[PDB]
RNA sequence: AAGGGCACCACCAGGAGUGGAGCCUGCGGCGCGCGCUACACUGACGGAGCCAGCGGAAACUCCGUCGUGACGAGGAAUUCCUAGUAAGCGCAAGUGCGUUGAUUACGUCCCUGCCCUU
C-alpha cells in the first residue's frame, strides 16, 4: 500500500486541507501550544486572538482523519494550512499522538525543526513546505470549499462526477468561526453537507464517510 | 596564384590560404572529416554544401587555427573558408561568379561575411 | 469549439489598464464587418494570430 | 571526389535536400493558424546550435528555429546553464526516440507538441478589493510559443526525475504524449486546467 | 485637486539566490553578514580525445566498467538583476583572465514612491 505524497502528481485520491489552523508556539523558558485553556487569561488581556487559539480542532480533525478507513486503504493526503501562513504535509502513515498534550509537544518541536522525521526511516512524518498548496497538489484536482451557506450536497453523488484520473481537494476552516472564505483564491466552488452547521471534524467524518462510500472503501 | 583571408570569433583567430590544385581541404594539416567537436561538425561543412560541391574541384584550401574554445574555432573557420573562396573567385574567374555566391551565402546566414 | 481567428488592427496608443493586459481592437477575420474590444495577455503588434471562444465580451477597464 | 574524402552520407543528404541531423523540414505545415509565424520550421538547418543573437530586438527570437529553441530551453537548472553541446544531443536523440516511436517527422511530432500546448485564455489577478477574484485575458502567439516550450521541457526535466529514465526519452515522452493530446502528458494537463480556470472568470 | 513624466529600493512577466546543516570568517552582544563543504546514472570511476586568455587548464567529448543498493535540497521573510550578460568552469597575479553559455525584460503608469508643470 503505497504511501501518497506530493511528489505523485497523478493517483487519483482524496486531499483535506485543514486551513485556518490554530497552531502557535508559545514562550512563558519554555515552549507550548498557543490554546484557550492554559492562556484565555493573557490573550484577553492583550484584547485578540479570542479563539484564535483552538489548536485542539486542528488535534481533533487529524485523528479523525488518519483514523479513517479512508486513510488506511491509502487514498487520502491530508495538508494544515496555519492562521500565520504556515502550510504542512502530513505523511498519511503517521500515528499522531492520541492526547492534546502529546500533540502540542510535538506540533512545537515541528514548528521548530520544520519536520519531523522517523527515528529509523529517512521519510518525515511531518513536514513544512512553501506555499502555495497548489504546487504541491495534484495536476488534474477538483477543488472546493466546505461552507454552511453554500448549495449542500450528498457526497457519494458529489465524488462519481469525477473524472477517472482526478482527484478531489477539500478545504476545511480548522476553527470555532469566521467567513469560509480562507481559500477563494483556490476553489472552483463551495458546498454544504449538511442543513445543520458541523464542527471541522464532522466535516471530515461526512466527507471521508462519502469517499469510502463511492470508492469502495470498507 | 595565391590569395588568404582570416576568421575571427571570440578569442581564436583562423588563416585559410586558397591557391588552385587537386581539390584537397586541410586544417591544421588534417583533412576535413576529422575536426572533433563532432556535432558541429556539418557546421563546417556548410560553406561546401550551400554552394555544391563542384567549386571546390580545382582550388585548395589550407587552414590553420589558433586559441579559443571547442566552438570558437569551428565558427572561425567556416567564416575563414566562406571569405577566402569569395575572395579567389573574385580575383581569379569573373564578378558575377562572385556576386552568386555572395547572395547565395548571404541568404542563409550572415556570420559567414561580417564576425 | 466555434474557435474564431482574428486580427489585430489597433493597439490602443493611450488606455488606462493594470498593468500587463492591453486592449486591442480586433477585425473579426471571418467576415470584415464585425469588430471587438478584447484584452490581451502578452506582448502583441499587429497582424496576427487571435484565438477566440467567447465572441463578444466587450471588456472594459481592468 | 576531392583530395580528401568526403563521405557518401555527407555528400548527399547534404547537398540535394538540406535535411536535419538527417529529417526534412519540407512537408512540415504548423497545424494551427495563428501560431505560425512563430514557430520557425521553414529556413532549415543541420543542428540545433545557431550562433546568432535574438536578445537585441523584441521580437527577433521568433526568427530562431523552434528546434534549437527547443534545445536551449533544455539547458537549466543552474547545473545545466550553458552546456548546448549536451541539449544539442539530448535533442538529436530525442527526435530519433520519437520517430522510432511513430515514424512521423518527429520535428513535426515536436511542433505538434508546442501546437496543442499553448494556452487560449490565461486569468490575470484582478483587484478584486482585498479577496483578489482572477479576470478570464487572452493570450498572445508568442507567449503561447514560448510558454509552450518552458512546459515541455519543465515537464521532461522535472517530469521524469528519480526514476530509471534520461532526458532524451522522457523529453520523448513529454512531446509524443502532447503531439496527440491524451491526459498523459504533464503540459496538456497544466493547459486544460489554466483553460478550466479561465471559463470560470467569465 | 489636474496634466505630464521617471523608477524592478514600483508594477507588469522570469532567473539566480539569501533566510535551513556543520565549519571558516567579520559584526553585535556578553542575534546578523560574506563564505567553504555537503545531502549521484544530465553520474562516478578507467582508457582515450584534446582546446584558452590575462600573466597540451578544468568543465567538456568519445569508448568502456559500475547498475540504484548535523545535513535526505531548506519557515515566515527577503536581495540582485536585461548579452558573450547570468550561471557554470578553471587559470595567472597579490584583483584580473579567458572557456561553455542561457531563460526573461526592453513594457506601462494599475499600486508605492519621486520629479515637472498647472
Amino acid at each position: 500500500p503505497p504511501v501518497l505524497t506530493s511528489k505523485d502528481k497523478i493517483t487519483k485520491r482524496m486531499i483535506v486541507v485543514l486551513a485556518m489552523a490554530s497552531l502557535e508556539t508559545h514562550k512563558i523558558d519554555k515552549y507550548v501550544l498557543l490554546n484557550c485553556d492554559d492562556h484565555q487569561g493573557l490573550l484577553k488581556k492583550m484584547g485578540r486572538d479570542i479563539s484564535e487559539a483552538r489548536p485542539d480542532i486542528t488535534h481533533q480533525c487529524l485523528l479523525t482523519l488518519l483514523d479513517s478507513p479512508i486513510n488506511k486503504a491509502g487514498k487520502l493526503q491530508v495538508y494544515i494550512q496555519t492562521s500565520r501562513g504556515i502550510l504542512i504535509e502530513v505523511n498519511p502513515t503517521v500515528r499522531i499522538p492520541r492526547t492534546f498534550k502529546r500533540f502540542s509537544g510535538l506540533m512545537v518541536q515541528l514548528l521548530h525543526k520544520l519536520s519531523i522525521r522517523s527515528v529509523n526511516s529517512e521519510e518525515k512524518l511531518l513536514k513544512v513546505i512553501k506555499n502555495p498548496i497548489t504546487d504541491h497538489l495534484p495536476t488534474k484536482c477538483r477543488k472546493v470549499t466546505l461552507s454552511f451557506d453554500a448549495p449542500v450536497i450528498r457526497v457519494q453523488d458529489y465524488i462519481e462526477k469525477l473524472d477517472d484520473d482526478e482527484s478531489i481537494c477539500v478545504f476545511v476552516g480548522a476553527m470555532a468561526r469566521g467567513k469560509d472564505n480562507f481559500a477563494d483564491e483556490y476553489v472552483d466552488e463551495k458546498v454544504g453537507l449538511s442543513n445543520y452547521p458541523l464542527s471541522a471534524s464532522v466535516a471530515c467524518s461526512k466527507f471521508c464517510h462519502g469517499a469510502e462510500d463511492a470508492w469502495n472503501i470498507l | 596564384p595565391s590569395v588568404q583571408t582570416f576568421g575571427k570569433k571570440k578569442s581564436a583567430t583562423a588563416v585559410a590560404h586558397v591557391k588552385a590544385g587537386k581539390g584537397l581541404i586541410k586544417v591544421n594539416g588534417s583533412p576535413i572529416t576529422l575536426v572533433e567537436p563532432e556535432i558541429l561538425r556539418f557546421k563546417v561543412y556548410e560553406p561546401l554544401l550551400l554552394v555544391g560541391l563542384d567549386k571546390f574541384s580545382n582550388i585548395d584550401i589550407r587552414v590553420r587555427v589558433t586559441g579559443g574554445g571547442h566552438v570558437s574555432q569551428v565558427y572561425a573557420i567556416r567564416q575563414a573558408i566562406a571569405k577566402g573562396l569569395v575572395a579567389y573567385h573574385q580575383k581569379y574567374v569573373d564578378e558575377q561568379s562572385k556576386n552568386e555566391l555572395k547572395k547565395a551565402f548571404t541568404s542563409y546566414d550572415r556570420t559567414l561575411l561580417i564576425a | 469549439t466555434p474557435v474564431t481567428l482574428a486580427k489585430v488592427i489597433k493597439v490602443l496608443a493611450r488606455t488606462g489598464s493594470r498593468g500587463g493586459v492591453t486592449q486591442v481592437r480586433v477585425e473579426f477575420l471571418e467576415d470584415t464587418s464585425r469588430t471587438i474590444v478584447r484584452n490581451v495577455k502578452g506582448p502583441v503588434r499587429e497582424n496576427d494570430i487571435l484565438v477566440l471562444m467567447e465572441s463578444e465580451r466587450e471588456a472594459r477597464r481592468l | 571526389v576531392l583530395a580528401t574524402p568526403i563521405p557518401e552520407e555527407v555528400q548527399q543528404a547534404q547537398t540535394e535536400i538540406k535535411l536535419f541531423n538527417k529529417w526534412s523540414f519540407e512537408e512540415v505545415e504548423v497545424k494551427d493558424a495563428s501560431l505560425v509565424d512563430y514557430v520557425q520550421v521553414r529556413q532549415p538547418i543541420f543542428v540545433a546550435h545557431t550562433a546568432g543573437r535574438y536578445a537585441n530586438k523584441r521580437f527577433r527570437k521568433a526568427q530562431c528555429p523552434i528546434i534549437e529553441r527547443l534545445t536551449n530551453s533544455l539547458m537549466m537548472n543552474g547545473r545545466n546553464n550553458g552546456k548546448k553541446l549536451k541539449a544539442v544531443r539530448i535533442i538529436k536523440h530525442t527526435l530519433d526516440i520519437i520517430n522510432v516511436l511513430t515514424d512521423q517527422n518527429p520535428i513535426q511530432v515536436v511542433v505538434d507538441a508546442i501546437t496543442n500546448t499553448g494556452p487560449r485564455e490565461d486569468t490575470t489577478r484582478v483587484g478584486g478589493g482585498g479577496a483578489a477574484r482572477r479576470q478570464a485575458v487572452d493570450v498572445s502567439p508568442l507567449r503561447r510559443v514560448n510558454q509552450a516550450i518552458a512546459l515541455l521541457t519543465i515537464g521532461a526535466r522535472e517530469a521524469a526525475f528519480r526514476n530509471i529514465k534520461t532526458i532524451a526519452e522522457t523529453l520523448a515522452e513529454e512531446l509524443i504524449n502532447a503531439a496527440k493530446g491524451s491526459s498523459t502528458s504533464y503540459a496538456i494537463k497544466k493547459k486544460d486546467e489554466l483553460e478550466r480556470v479561465a471559463k470560470s472568470n467569465r
